[PDB]
């Protein structure tokens, strides 16, 4: 029988986990980025 | 309890000072048919959104 608790989670810096990272923080990146634009063009379209 | 209150007392206060200096700084441009020159009206809010 085996030795451990089968426990078979990975660790947030494997190589899965790492790569979903990178993925998620580029997408979020990218939302982040249009959310300004829009924010800054509808602000000064308030201004006016 | 008394550190408690006293924290209330500064946080009240401040924010209640910082409420009467908005309305000093605002005042003058209520009782003029002028504009909100929108560079103060961003920084510094009031209760007409859009008019006046």
């Amino acid at each position: 029988a085996a030795s451990h608790s089968n426990v078979v989670f990975p660790d947030m810096s494997g190589t899965a986990l790492s790569w979903v990272q990178k993925i998620s923080g580029g997408l979020g990146a990218f939302a982040i980025g249009a959310i300004l634009v829009l924010v800054v063009v509808t602000c000064i379209g308030l201004r006016r | 309890v008394g550190m408690s209150l006293l924290a209330l007392i500064s946080i009240f206060a401040s924010c209640y000072m910082l409420v009467a200096a908005r309305s000093k700084c605002l005042t003058p441009y209520a009782l003029t048919p002028g504009a909100a020159v929108p560079w103060t009206l961003g920084i510094l809010c009031c209760a007409p959104r859009a008019h006046a």
